């Protein structure tokens, strides 16, 4: 009875598919994949975020050269520079006037706001999808784990054995190659650690926030101080990190296919609604009722009074309960024409019921299984005036003749009179 | 062990990985005969000597 | 000048192309790639271990039942006893004879050498190789740097910016799932967290040391102690951690292909020698001695004298130099035929230096730069006697006529002779 089961991955509505297992009664689940978070294989690559150029302060010897050395601080620029007469307090200080030397020395650093409002790229893999599939299955009527694709891992969480996937919708709306920004995500080609260009995405580059080391490439050009003044002309392109918060591009949960929600947190990509995933569930034997106790309920009959030709479940339809004993009844359409909103029903001794259900084609023709008895509840439905609310119970879009079935077969006709005008041609001629 | 051009390497026991440069050993192809000393070149090709001879 | 390289991705040898900048004296490079440690993307899934089957005390009551119930500890295997008659010290205690029950209850839990002795699952992508390259460079005579392959990323150590790869041979020599042990690393196909069939590998599956949840399918099975004594029969699979120290596979330090070491530190692949990495560098400009201080060296000649056919650099040749200065002239062969063990050569005026090189062509005619001068040094080799030590310096083989010139010359001569035999029949003919 293990119940594999191909099965759409779409988040907020339950799937209430049946066991049927030879010999003791069925029973219904229902499996709401109530999430679809991600967590793909990733790898810090650097952060970024905006520079400050946290000057060092000037050397400023009075008569004479001062070398500069190139100190191994990030992007250490340093130039010495003469002809000063540095107005400090006192007028000038130093009493020569070219001879008068000032060395300017600048490098990069991160900002405080490195460590907190920071972009962040990422090397992308695919890794491992998750759910936190609430089944509340059959008279357990509860079990809400956390779970895996990968089709051979179960969940003994409840009592029901459950292997999931592997899905083959294997979409990554991450690219290879992602940005991340406190939780706007974007899936962005940075360039690289070590080379991003000034002005551009990482001019600085830190591989963490505890990182010393870095690439600060910001075009960072003292210049000299003006008019025998102190200060340090530092000529610089506001960061990369500056531009990329109002310059940018659109974030993932804005711009991502398939349909996706994101999370600065584990690095999820939520509820990916695309394809299918073979799930397959060993149910405990236990939960199973026996088949001669459930109401046996053929010589029944089934009809639509009201179909909505809609998503809500608006279709309805009586049933003429015909029953042996008095209990309840999983139901279940095996056609996936019928969405039910109803997984079990209750019966007196042969009653009728009425259950919900919403369809796509105009004529639904689908069976329906009332606890091991199938009947066809053909009828017609209605469309709908009040669309603008969120998402469907339908999921069963397809092909759905009234200028069809005789139209084509009379196009066929002149054709099919071709052949029967033709060699009888054959019979007039001999 | 049928070393091949470009290496092989070699560990007995946890002592540690040995390596190993076999190139050639069969002497090439110099030339004073009409062809018994072209073996040289057929004893370090004999997979594509075989097919190209 | 910014010298771009295809490379040979080789460990233990240096590469010691040519800087050919139009205008100053070229400049030898020896690019040696003491390193190739990968550290591919991974992420750890689950470390294992081998169990320790760490009863609980069972429960004893003397007169009558005591249910167990499903405690939440890993693989919590518990069940009731009855008909027991418990020799504990004084011979049994319990009063009663069937009405004496016991509990038994254990559960899995990981060993104290699961901290410390524990093989180690992974997903393993691809990511990133790095190289503590050493340039003895030019003049400069030294540079131990690590770098990247990312073919954007600089490492200004030293003075010379270098960007390396990447590479086209991306045969990363992990698979995809690997498993890890100590430093003996296995590219297994582990079956997953959560699912380890009992016996095989990864009963125990554990996220990590200090995850208090696991996975244990050991297949626990407590059966009733014997003949009233106390004491709790576990029947169980020894782990599939036991084997897999003495039923396993080779690892891949010892399997691998194309020539990689293992490392259990950052799961790098060390020297993994295959394919080429296309490098460039941007030398100092300062580094670079104009044309118009090395001496002119034409007019020279080049033999050699003793050219052995083998990598050790075993060839030599005197060259005749004619120099017009007199100091040091950087050399190379820009025909990969032959490896030079001597970047540079003392020259006084027009002198003669022999060098020492390697080939694997017959004749070797393998042109030589000596400082903007070319010379063909032709000739012929040798086969050594001695072929048992580590790997080479040739590192050229290729295609190396002694019946192929006028042999195929003389085979076309036959069918050369065909179509002046025919066409001349058309003469003949008129
Ligand atoms: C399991 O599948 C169910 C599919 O509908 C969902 O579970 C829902 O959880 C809600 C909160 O636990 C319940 O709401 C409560 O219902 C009771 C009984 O009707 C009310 O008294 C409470 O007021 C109400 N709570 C609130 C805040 O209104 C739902 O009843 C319950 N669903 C059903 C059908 O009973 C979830 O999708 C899923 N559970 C998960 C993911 O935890
Ligand atoms: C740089 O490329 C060089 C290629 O040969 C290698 O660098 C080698 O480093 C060794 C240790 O620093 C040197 O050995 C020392 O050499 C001096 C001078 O000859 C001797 O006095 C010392 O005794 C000797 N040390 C020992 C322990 O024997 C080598 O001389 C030096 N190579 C050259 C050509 O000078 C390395 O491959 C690379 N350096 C790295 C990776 O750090």
């Amino acid at each position: 009875y293990e119940h594999t089961a191909v099965m759409p991955n779409k988040v907020g509505i339950p799937y209430k598919a049946l066991v049927e297992r030879p010999g003791y009664a069925p029973v219904h689940l229902q499996i709401q994949l109530v999430n679809t978070r991600i967590i793909p294989s990733t790898n810090l690559e650097y952060i970024t975020c905006k520079y400050k150029t946290k000057v060092p302060s000037p050397v400023v010897k009075c008569c004479g050269a001062t070398q500069c050395t190139s100190k191994p601080h990030p992007d250490y620029q340093c130039q010495v520079f003469t002809g000063v007469y540095p107005f400090m307090w006192g007028g000038a200080y130093c009493f020569c006037d070219t001879e008068n030397t000032q060395m300017s020395e600048a490098y990069v650093e991160r900002s405080e706001e490195c460590s907190i409002d920071h972009a962040k790229a990422y090397k992308v893999h695919t890794g491992t999808v998750q759910a936190m599939v609430n089944i509340t299955y059959g008279s357990v009527s509860w079990r809400s784990a956390d779970v895996y694709v990968n089709g051979e891992t179960p969940a003994k969480i409840g009592d029901a054995k459950l292997i999931i996937g592997p899905l083959s919708s294997a979409w990554s709306p991450f690219d290879n190659k992602v940005v991340v920004y406190g939780h706007e995500v974007y899936n962005y080609d940075f360039p690289e650690y070590g080379t991003g260009k000034a002005g551009s995405f990482g001019d600085l580059q830190s591989r963490t926030s505890t990182s010393n080391d870095l690439y600060a490439n910001t075009n960072l050009k003292l210049q000299r101080p003006q008019a025998g003044i102190v200060h340090t002309p530092f000529t610089q392109a506001p960061s990369g990190f500056e531009r990329w918060k109002r310059d940018k591009g659109a974030p993932l949960n804005d711009v991502a296919p398939f349909g996706c929600s994101i999370a600065l947190e584990p690095l999820r990509a939520e509820n990916c609604a695309v394809g299918s995933i073979p799930i397959s569930i060993d149910i405990p034997d236990a939960a199973f009722t026996r088949i001669s106790e459930t109401p046996t309920v053929s010589d029944l009959e089934c009809k639509i009074t009201e179909c909505t030709y809609a998503s809500d479940f608006g279709g309805i339809a009586t049933v003429a309960y015909k029953s042996s004993k008095a209990g309840n009844c999983p139901i279940h359409s095996p056609s996936g024409v019928a969405v039910i909103k109803e997984n079990d029903v209750t019966l007196a001794e042969s009653g009728s019921f009425t259950f919900h259900f919403s369809t796509a084609n105009i004529h639904p023709a689908f069976k329906l299984q009332v606890c091991t008895s199938a009947v066809t509840c053909k009828g017609d439905c209605k469309p709908p005036k009040d669309h603008i609310v969120d998402y469907p119970a339908q999921h069963t879009e397809s092909f759905t003749w009234s200028w069809l079935k005789v139209l084509v077969g009379g196009t066929s006709a002149f054709i099919v009179l071709g052949l029967i005008a033709t060699a009888v041609v054959a019979l007039v001629l001999f | 062990f049928t070393v091949t051009g470009e290496g092989l390497e070699y560990t007995w026991g946890n002592h540690p990985p040995k390596r190993v440069w076999a190139q050639e050993s069969g002497e090439g192809n110099p030339h004073g005969w009409p062809h018994e000393v072209v073996v040289y070149y057929y004893n370090r090709y004999p997979l594509t000597t075989i097919i190209g001879l």
